[PDB]
């Protein structure tokens, strides 16, 4: 599967910004593209050895972990510290039978009990994400949370504060260029803080967002879709221009 | 583009 680096040590805005783009870039074809919008690959029919993409993170502590993400969601599996691999846990039988494709040289494997959606781990963690700050500081956090659990060295409450950190960093600035760009201005300015309601609410919309606009009637939407403003108040879309600048990849809905 | 959230 295609690997994908990026280190926490002597970050900059140029250095996460072309990583991100170098994410989504290997993610989707870029032969579908909808609304301006790039569509992910469909899960129906997409041969295993296309399913996967491997992103390594290094920090300044010198450790490295390898998550996976699926390229048809952009979201993040399981992962790699050294000779143990852990994966969340599947939510079907095929999506089980796909993560043995993952890390196969490893010598222990483990899937955890719980998935790796936001409810799951922010109980885990006991801090919902308004209340876990991001930025390089978090992340070179999280990158050597998830390498010392391998090791015994970090227990189940940090692991899942340092996923959600890493699925945010990650995952969803790879989905929304407003969140790629929430994560540039930490960097800029050298800040570590919590995500506000607007980043929260896409996060938890970007399905339904991604079939509002490929199912609507040439941009326009069959009904809104609230969203949030930082300051928490709705508000509503009607149509997909105002959120091409927003959105960078969608999961597939219909050919 | 990121107006709408102000």
């Amino acid at each position: 599967y295609p690997i994908i680096n990026f280190t926490t040590a002597g970050a900059t805005v140029q250095s996460y910004t072309n990583f991100i783009r170098a994410v989504r870039g290997r993610l989707t074809t870029g032969a579908d593209v909808r609304h301006e919008i790039p569509v992910l690959p469909n899960r129906v029919g997409l041969p295993i050895n296309q399913r996967f993409i491997l992103v390594e993170l290094s920090n300044h502590a010198e450790l490295s972990v390898t998550l996976a993400l699926d390229v048809t969601n952009a979201y993040v599996v399981g992962y790699r510290a050294g000779n143990s691999a852990y994966f969340f846990h599947p939510d079907n039988q095929e999506d089980a039978e796909a993560i043995t494709h993952l890390f196969t040289d490893v010598q222990n494997r483990y899937t955890f009990a719980f998935g790796g959606n936001y409810d799951r781990l922010e109980q885990l963690a006991g801090n919902l994400r308004e209340n876990i700050e991001l930025g390089n500081g978090p992340l070179e956090e999280a990158i050597s949370a998830l390498y010392y659990y391998s090791t015994g060295g970090t227990q189940l409450p940090t692991l899942a504060r340092s996923f959600i950190i890493c699925i945010q960093m990650i995952s969803e600035a790879a989905r929304f260029q407003y969140i790629e760009g929430e994560m540039r201005t930490r960097i800029r300015y050298n800040r570590r803080s919590a995500p506000d309601p607007s980043v929260i609410t896409l996060e938890n919309s970007w399905g339904r967002l991604s079939t509002a606009i490929q199912e609507s009637n040439q941009g326009a939407f069959a009904s809104p879709i609230q969203l949030q403003r930082r300051n928490g108040s709705k508000f509503s879309v009607y149509d997909v221009s105002i959120l091409i600048p927003i959105i960078a990849l969608m999961v597939y809905r219909c050919a | 583009g990121f107006g709408l959230f102000d």
